[PDB]
RNA sequence: UCGGAUCGCAGUCUGCAACUCGACUGCGUGAAGCUGGAAUCGCUAGUAAUCGCGGAUCAGCAUGCCGCGGUGAAUACGUUCC
RNA sequence: GCGGGGUGGAGCAGUUCGGUAGCUCGUCGGGCUCAUAACCCGAAGGUCGCAGGUUCAAAUCCUGCCCCCGCAA
RNA sequence: UGGUGGCGAUAGCGAAGAGGUCACACCCGUUCCCAUACCGAACACGGAAGUUAAGCUCUUCAGCGCCGAUGGUAGUCGGGGGUUUCCCCCUGUGAGAGUAGGACGCCGCCAA
RNA sequence: UGGGGCGGUCGCCUCCUAAAAGGUAACGGAGGCGCCCAAAGGUUCCCUCAGAAUGGUUGGAAAUCAUUCGCAGAGUGUAAAGGCACAAGGGAGCUUGACUGCGAGACCUACAAGUCGAGCAGGGACGAAAGUCGGGCUUAGUGAUCCGGUGGUUCCGCAUGGA
RNA sequence: AGUCUUGGAGGUAGAGCACUGAUUGGACUAGGGGCCGGUUACCGAAUUCAGUCAAACUCCGAAUGCCAAUGACU
């Protein structure tokens, strides 16, 4: 894969020089990239569960697991045990393979897009972006689509600091809101 | 950032679950089975005693191949120890899969224990 | 007026029932308990309403087990 | 709602067991291998009728 | 819904197959009333009913002000509820602006 | 009248006044205090008459700690009925006093006007009290 | 492709001046409305109904008012009843 | 402390057994009339004392809280 | 060093370091056994490209936690007394809290 | 039964009173029970919970994710107490041991009852094996005898065979 | 059976705040209401520091009493 071939080759041997590790292994890298389909119409639609599965099914290619609430919630009407959720978990080739689409064309189809927060980190390394309609994955056909849902993408890296992780995505080609 | 945990610190669990209903006697000893990234091990210990009776692994001269780390060098393994036992008067014994899955490996020696005459 | 109060059940006489020290058959009740505040040690057994029996005949042993944990044992005399 | 039942040997018929179900999670008569001590072996025995 | 036709919970979470040959016709019922609609065909509508829910749907049908076409055998129900007929004789379907009982 | 907001058990057993206060032995807050020399109850009633008296006398000028809190209820049987039938009614709410308390601390004031203020409250309670001051 | 309200934009004319508060035009927008409960009105022939035209007031502004013609009916048995 | 009541404006059901919030009168708007009444035609008016739970669904079942009425007091 | 045991965390947390030729790991793949409510993350199966960064092992530290006296005191057994919701004295016993201090593991077996 | 009456109570489980074994009364202080589960049982394997901070489309104090801290601050069908994180809490595969005959020996106990039980035999479930399994984390969820109903039966059958 | 010696089960007195409740003062406080979204020493959740308290609270925990064992003396 291009970007899984770039970060080997150029981007691994040039954060070890940034920072001066001691050890290759110290470089950050990324682990893996959860995505994250909050289905909270699921206690009012039934296949609102479907409806975020078949996205995800395409935009992550792989099959998403559905999560549930853990505790029941008045203010929801949501009781523990429903199904309000999906997740699914990129490791390894299919997460660069994600990624590298994901960069390079859905970001840049955001409507208005203006480059992704410099703020949006754990604290820890670890970055959250939100996505808002699913129109800009290039998989997702606009006709099929009924409703327009996000999701969110949590990239979790193997940086102790937001500094350090914040170099590993630029280089990886994150587009940064300047 | 994400701490990983040891595999071996979860193994440990596993292995400590199994110990709680299995224990090597002096009559019938705990074959137990340490499983490495390279090699493997076995032991035959009494637990009374705290007493390793017999062993083998793929360190022992006795035992010549390249790639050890796979099932068809702990098979040898597992028949080298099991004979030793035999030799010191060891028949019964129970099976201390380690806290690993009884499969491929772990159970590939086991298979050779059985083989070379250890009743279990 | 009249009191909502005024019921019990009947005392269980839970506690231990051999002494440390003493000699008992195979079979005898140790202790009767809720839960396990004592557990079985050697040749102990813990029944289904956590009673612990001995499993042998010998002598009662309480022990401490671990930092805040007791048990009970049974050691066969030395013949 | 939630009644005694006997479970009837369907081999030689003896009601050996007798247990309870609620009707309504189990309405269908229940099925269970059991020891019959007449056949000396376990056999199906169904809920009798 | 449902409820109100008579069919309770117990009855709801039943595979129709168990339910009685009127129970199935409430819930046909049901899939009627649920379709915002403007013209009812109602084909045999007093088979399997009973007198309670065939009171009710006759005081139902006399205040509908959409388009009913009804085929019933009780003339009695026609009677009541139609005011024009559409006739099958002869091969051919002639209408008459009559009611059912005056036509025969 | 001080009373908790809620309490685990409506119904208490009287209990025993046995040896010295387990602590507040010693002015900790204000300069100068008042001091148990032997158990009582203290009602909530008593509390604030005295707290009334010794505050008022000082015009509203330094602080006042209550070191004491009538947490323990106390019931009372209807008048005119026999023995028996359940216990009592909650009637009211004490403190438990022990010897050694210090009841009341003062600060912000002279030690002459504090001996003062706390004369006048040690006569709305129902036990002998000494003057006492901080270490 | 009925209906044209409302609203956005851009214009014309009058006038010192179209914000409150004008008429008209173009583009776009495209509401209620499927013949109307109780009840109630006009009309006996070139009338009702319907179609346009003109005039007074008036710089500008009418679905109103006052006139003009075009097309052009149904019905009156009768006085029981209001 | 011991019982009973809180449903459009008034008087009352429905509460046990969960399934479209109702009956009588009244109020409001429009007709008829010279005008008012009667009469005729429409409409509004309570989310069931209040606040939370349970349930697909609560006037109804549960939890607390506030009023009204009887006694004792 | 690695495995595997016993012993109350005096065995732990936290901080600062130091090590890997062999051994333990991280690490490199998913054809096969096996696998994930999805993911080779884990569990499996294979390999040896490079890393002591982590785990692990070895050091130093009393910062948190843990262990813990002696003395005193509360309580209390027995025997008395009084001003008796309680209090005092005598024989014996004797905490909790506080504290001196201990302690950054002690003892096995097998293999390399 | 602090006269009787009213009211309340009557059997069983949990706690406090109860005075550190057990037991212990009062019309003393608090609550529960007259079930529930065909999995919420057995076994094999795997597994941690609540909460907080930060980051995140709808999203809001609080739905789902992601990291760090985090001994149980959760959960354990059902009261309370005693237990439980080699889990007794959560998940998955196969199954019916929620077995038959029993039972050394113990607890409790006026009696009648109640409770625990290794181990033995029969025939099985799970597991590679060791092994575990005679319901459920433990302790409530119940009623003598007489008299009737039902099923089985190498028993009896009023001279004999039946009935 | 009494006493001495040894072992053990247990959670009371006392004490303690480590949990559960109650509670005082200070600090910090999210909000809440009353004022023109900005503030009041206006109700104030929670957090923290110090300080009380408990038959049905416990990180602790006796004296006695209780159950045994081995001798000795009686
Ligand atoms: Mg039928
Ligand atoms: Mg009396
Ligand atoms: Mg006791
Ligand atoms: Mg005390
Ligand atoms: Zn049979």
């Amino acid at each position: 894969n291009r970007l899984k071939e770039k970060y080997n080759k150029e981007i691994a041997p040039a954060l070890m020089t940034k920072f001066n590790y001691d050890s290759v292994m110290q470089v950050p890298k990324i682990e893996k990239i959860v995505i994250n389909m909050g289905v909270g119409d699921a206690v009012q639609n039934a296949k609102a569960i479907d409806s975020a599965v078949e996205e995800l099914t395409f935009i992550a290619g792989q099959k998403p697991v559905v999560t549930r609430a853990k505790k029941s919630i008045a203010g929801f009407r949501l009781r523990e045990g429903m199904p309000i959720g999906a997740k699914v978990t990129l490791r390894g080739e299919r997460m660069y393979d994600f990624l590298d689409k994901l960069i390079s064309v859905s970001l840049p189809r955001v409507r208005d897009f203006r480059g992704v927060s410099k703020k949006s980190f754990d604290g820890r390394g670890n970055y959250t972006l939100g996505i808002k309609e699913q129109l800009i994955f290039p998989e997702i056909d606009y006709d099929k689509v009924t409703k327009v849902r996000g999701m969110d993408i949590v990239i979790v890296t193997t940086a102790n600091t937001d500094e350090e992780a914040r170099e590993l995505l630029t280089q990886v080609g994150m587009p940064f809101q300047k | 950032m994400i701490t990983k945990t040891s595999k071996n610190a979860a193994r440990l669990k596993r292995h400590a679950r199994v110990r709680a209903k299995l224990s090597g006697t002096a009559e019938r000893p705990r074959l137990n089975v340490f499983r490495s990234n390279k090699h493997i091990y076995a032991q035959i210990i009494d637990d009374v005693n705290g007493v390793t009776l017999a062993s083998a692994s793929t360190l022992d001269k006795d035992l010549n191949v390249e790639s050890t780390g796979d099932t068809s060098a702990a098979t040898k393994v597992g028949e080298l120890v099991a004979k030793r036992a035999a030799e010191k008067g060891i028949s019964d014994v129970v099976f201390d899969r380690g806290g690993y899955l009884y499969h491929g490996r772990v159970k590939a020696l086991a298979d050779a224990a059985r083989e070379a005459g250890l009743k279990f | 007026g009249s009191t909502k109060n005024g019921r019990d059940s009947e005392a269980k006489r839970l506690g231990a029932k051999r002494a440390d020290g003493q000699f008992v058959t195979g079979g005898s009740i140790l202790y009767r308990q809720r839960g396990t505040k004592i557990y079985p040690g050697e040749n102990v057994g813990r029944g289904g309403d956590d009673t612990l029996f001995a499993k042998i005949d010998g002598t009662v042993k309480f022990e401490r087990f671990g930092r805040d944990r007791k048990k009970v044992s049974v050691y066969p005399v030395a013949q | 709602m939630r009644v005694n039942i006997t479970l009837a040997c369907t081999e030689c018929g003896e009601r050996n067991y007798i247990s309870k179900k609620n009707k309504r999670n189990n309405p269908d008569r229940v099925e269970f291998k059991k020891y019959c001590p007449r056949d000396k072996k376990s056999t199906l025995h169904r809920e009798t009728k | 819904l449902l409820a109100n036709l008579g069919l309770k919970e117990q009855l709801i979470t039943k595979p129709i197959g168990t339910l009685s040959l009127g129970e199935r016709t409430r819930v046909k019922l049901v899939d009627m009333l649920m379709k915002e609609y403007d013209v009812l065909i109602l084909d045999q509508p007093t088979n399997h009913l009973d007198l309670p829910s065939r009171e009710q749907l006759e005081q139902t049908l006399s205040e509908f002000t959409g388009t009913i076409i009804t085929v019933s055998h009780d003339h009695y129900f026609l009677n009541k509820l139609c005011d024009r007929l559409l006739v099958f004789e002869n091969q051919q379907i002639k209408r008459f602006e009559m009611k059912p009982q005056e036509y025969l | 009248m001080l009373l908790p907001k809620r309490v685990k058990y409506r119904r208490e057993h009287r209990g025993k006044m046995r040896g010295r206060a387990k602590g507040g032995t010693e002015v900790h807050f204000g300069e100068f205090g008042i001091q148990a020399l032997e158990a009582s109850w203290i009602t909530n009633r008593q509390i604030e008459a005295a707290r009334i008296a010794m505050t008022r006398y000082m015009k509203r000028g330094g602080k006042v700690w209550i070191k004491i809190f009538p947490s323990k209820p106390y019931t009372a049987k209807p008048l005119e009925v026999r023995m028996g039938s359940g216990k009592g009614a909650p009637e009211g709410w004490v403190a438990v006093v022990k010897p050694g308390k210090v009841l009341f601390e003062i600060s912000g004031v002279s030690e002459e006007v504090a001996r003062e203020a706390l004369r006048l409250a040690s006569h709305k309670l129902p036990i002998k009290t000494k003057f006492v001051k901080r270490e």
